[PDB]
DNA sequence: CACGTACGCGCTGTCCCCCGCGTTTTAACCGCCAAGGGGATTACTCCCTAGTCTCCAGGCACGTGTCAGATATATACATCC
């Protein structure tokens, strides 16, 4: 009566793999015991962070008339959001560039 | 028709902050990486992605250093960056400390 | 060689938040590195939390405190909410 | 009117002007402008609320109401401001 | 009645109800017996109670 | 490499605000209750839950054929000189 092998990610209503997070926690040399709800909770947290950055990157691609997310859109999405900017302030994104910012002293006269 | 000194620099500032290409040529950077690597040991092979990752690391580090240097120069009531601005920024970051 | 990554899961998350927007390979590698980095940070913080409290197990409380410590501000409290509801559904089910 | 509240709110002014002057004398500062002290109080408040928030999170992981010194040590350690003399 | 409801709020700790209409809401329930003695003396000893 | 001009730097004035000093206040500090709760250990008991093992099945990865939308021509009707 092995009913259809119901996965843990579908039980938790997540898209990120719960069992794979459990395997990486068990083999990652963190503790010799791992609870049942910890991979569910960690997969949900990783899914939420991925969804937030992907939504802002899709918005950044939409404002640049693009239908395909490039690293520049990810860099703009990370740096223009201040909570993500202080989450990944010590993080380099390759082929991302910088925010367009000119100091007001360097602006000309009028 | 000659241009005022400063509007061309502002045009390059607005241009190079938009595009994300590497501003250093590939072959001099590969030669510099190999020359720097060969004193630690001889006979070092390099993957292309390793030199590329070193290149974007150098890009990000030096661009952030020139932002801090420009802030130091603006704080000193100047628009021209100087080596004293560079050594001031590195110290407050802790590199010269 | 079967090389492990988080490709299809990030792709289906992208299709959830933007059903008509694609993604490139370099952006996918950046997203994979981000997920691995955040997983490593939260797991290391939870391992340290278990070590300081003389606990040999890692439960949802250690991961919750790791999210509250590492993720800054309001991002933490929504992430804590999203995870907490999921554990509730999984208990209802397993 | 003898009415006043029990809880005091101006304790950020409890970090007095000569205390900040002594701090700058230890820092090697010769001359101090008059607007320094409010900025120093704000910076101290921001740093203290960051460290205390992390220490309170470390305390309530342990299901405790008392903030021990080891929680403060761990809170300083996570931000890269590790402190010696209290870890043991 | 105010003393009775303050005694009931302290003895059966009711931080949300003890806050109520206070804008700050900074109530300390450490030293429970001291707060019970204050409630037995006068409700105006507590903040935002008059 | 040549030109040219903008800005870094030196000098001078000026005024203003910070420093030094004297005097007065005031709260930090040390030493005291007064009882009560929080928390660190030591020892003990119990039970739930996560590791371990075996077996199996479908999710993921790869490869491939097709398929509907986007792009580029082939030919026919309307029209200017």
């Amino acid at each position: 009566t092995r009913a259809k092998a119901k996965t843990r990610s579908s039980r938790a209503g997540l898209q990120f793999p719960v069992g794979r997070v459990h395997r990486l926690l068990r083999k990652g040399n963190y503790a010799e015991r791992v609870g049942a709800g910890a991979p569910v909770y960690l997969a949900a947290v990783l899914e939420y962070l991925t969804a937030e950055i992907l939504e802002l990157a899709g918005n950044a691609a939409r404002d640049n008339k693009k239908t395909r997310i490039i690293p520049r859109h990810l860099q703009l999405a990370v740096r223009n959001d201040e909570e993500l900017n202080k989450l990944l302030g010590r993080v380099t994104i390759a082929q991302g560039g910088v925010l367009p910012n000119i100091q007001s002293v360097l602006l000309p006269k009028k | 028709h000659r241009y005022r000194p400063g509007t061309v620099a502002l045009r390059e500032i607005r241009r190079y902050q938009k595009s994300t290409e590497l501003l250093i040529r590939k072959l001099p950077f590969q030669r510099l990486v190999r020359e720097i690597a060969q004193d630690f040991k001889t006979d070092l092979r390099f993957q292309s992605s390793a030199v590329m990752a070193l290149q974007e690391a150098s890009e990000a580090y030096l661009v952030a250093l020139f932002e801090d240097t420009n802030l130091c120069a603006i704080h000193a009531k100047r628009v021209t960056i100087m080596p004293k601005d560079i050594q001031l920024a590195r110290r407050i970051r802790g590199e010269r400390a | 060689t079967r090389k492990e990554s988080y490709a299809i899961y990030v792709y289906k998350v992208l299709k959830q938040v933007h059903p008509d927007t694609g993604i490139s390979c370099k952006a996918m590698s950046i997203m994979n590195s981000f997920v691995n980095d955040v997983f490593e940070r939260i797991a290391g913080e939870a391992s340290r939390l278990a070590h300081y409290n003389k606990r040999s197990t890692i439960t949802s409380r250690e991961i919750q405190t790791a999210v509250r410590l590492l993720l800054p501000g309001e991002l933490a409290k929504h992430a804590v909410s999203e995870g907490t509801k999921a554990v509730t559904k999984y208990t209802s089910a397993k | 009117a003898k009415r006043h509240r029990k809880v005091l709110r101006d304790n950020i002014q409890g970090i007095t002007k000569p205390a900040i002057r002594r701090l700058a004398r230890r820092g090697g500062v010769k001359r101090i402008s008059g607007l320094i002290y409010e900025e120093t109080r704000g910076v101290l408040k921001v740093f203290l609320e960051n460290v205390i928030r992390d220490a309170v999170t470390y305390t309530e992981h342990a299901k405790r109401k008392t903030v021990t010194a080891m929680d403060v040590v761990y809170a300083l350690k996570r931000q890269g401001r590790t402190l010696y003399g209290f870890g043991g | 009645d105010v003393q009775t409801e303050y005694y009931k709020n302290i003895l059966t700790k009711n931080y949300s109800a003890l806050t109520a209409g206070a804008k700050g809401g900074h109530f300390s329930l450490l030293n429970i017996m001291n707060e019970l003695k204050k409630a037995s003396n006068h409700p105006y000893l507590f903040d935002n109670a008059e």
